[PDB]
């Protein structure tokens, strides 16, 4: 019954050094080893480091040498990770985790995961998405169900929100993972199903809230002259 | 000879005083050309003893 709240995070530029601090609650902090476990988008789990129950011994990962240091402020129930000189590959959710002192040595398998931040590695501006329609107005001739949608091109970081007519359409709501532009710019298309005989019955509005910059821009999706 | 016989005068004869030995002019070492260091890291410094 453990809750972990992680401070720090956000977009970071490569070559900068900062730190996270994870406050723990629901147990005795100064008698449990801590772990950092990377959860990379589309990769999975990657162990990072471990700090002893008293913080006596510190172990770091292989490809992390020269990058990170990890300390542990037992007073306010926090684990500190000072990361330095980040690279563009280091974007992930880095879950802090509490061990169980069960194995014969002072390290063992882990049980409790805390919801880490999303330190975002990029050397570029945070660009807000521009909302674009998707209604061919001549190619939706599928009769019963034709997919028409919305474009969310140029959004960074990835937190994003798509609702169709304020959520009026719920079946076939395809929200897709980012379709990354070759210049590393995020984009995705989110679509819904329409009977082409009822194209203009309900005016479609694609509402996106871009959490990083709070880009709150909406755009119509209507059968055009095209 | 005087120091061997402990006298300042010696009498006609042959006396054996010391030992002759040729001396080493050089020091050589021959070891195998093994090159890899030894895995002491994963014996002394390991988690599970
Ligand atoms: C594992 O054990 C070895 C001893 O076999 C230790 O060697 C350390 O190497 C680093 C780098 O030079 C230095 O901290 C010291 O030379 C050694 N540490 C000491 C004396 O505390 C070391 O504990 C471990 N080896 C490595 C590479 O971490």
């Amino acid at each position: 019954e453990v809750q972990l709240v992680e401070s720090g995070g956000g977009v970071v530029q490569p070559g900068r050094s900062l730190r996270l601090s994870c406050a723990a609650s629901g147990f005795t902090f100064s008698s449990y080893p801590m772990h950092w476990v990377r959860q990379a988008p589309g990769k999975g789990l990657e162990w990072v480091a471990v700090i002893s129950y008293d913080g006596s011994n510190k172990y770091y990962a292989d490809s992390v040498k020269g990058r990170f240091t990890i300390s542990r402020d037992n007073s306010k129930n926090t684990l500190y990770l000072q990361m330095n000189s980040l690279r563009a590959e280091d974007t992930a959710v880095y879950y802090c985790a509490r061990d169980t002192e069960d194995c014969s040595s002072t390290t063992c398998y882990v049980d409790y995961w805390g919801q880490g931040t999303l330190v975002t590695v990029s050397s570029a501006s945070t660009k807000g998405p521009s909302v674009f329609p998707l209604a061919p107005s001549s190619k939706s001739t599928s009769g019963g169900t034709a997919a028409l949608g919305c474009l969310v091109k140029d959004y960074f970081p990835e937190p994003v929100t798509v609702s169709w007519n304020s959520g009026a359409l719920t079946s076939g709501v395809h929200t897709f993972p980012a379709v990354l532009q070759s210049s590393g710019l995020y984009s995705l298309s989110s679509v819904v199903t329409v009977p082409s005989s009822s194209l203009g019955t309900q005016t479609y509005i694609c509402n996106v809230n871009h959490k990083p910059s709070n880009t709150k821009v909406d755009k119509k999706v209507e059968p055009k002259s095209c | 000879t005087k120091c061997t016989l402990k006298s300042f005068t010696v009498e006609k004869g042959i006396y054996q005083t010391s030992n002759f030995r040729v001396q080493p002019t050089e020091s050589i070492v021959r070891f195998p050309n093994i090159t890899n260091l030894c895995p002491f890291g994963e014996v002394f410094n390991a988690t599970r003893f």
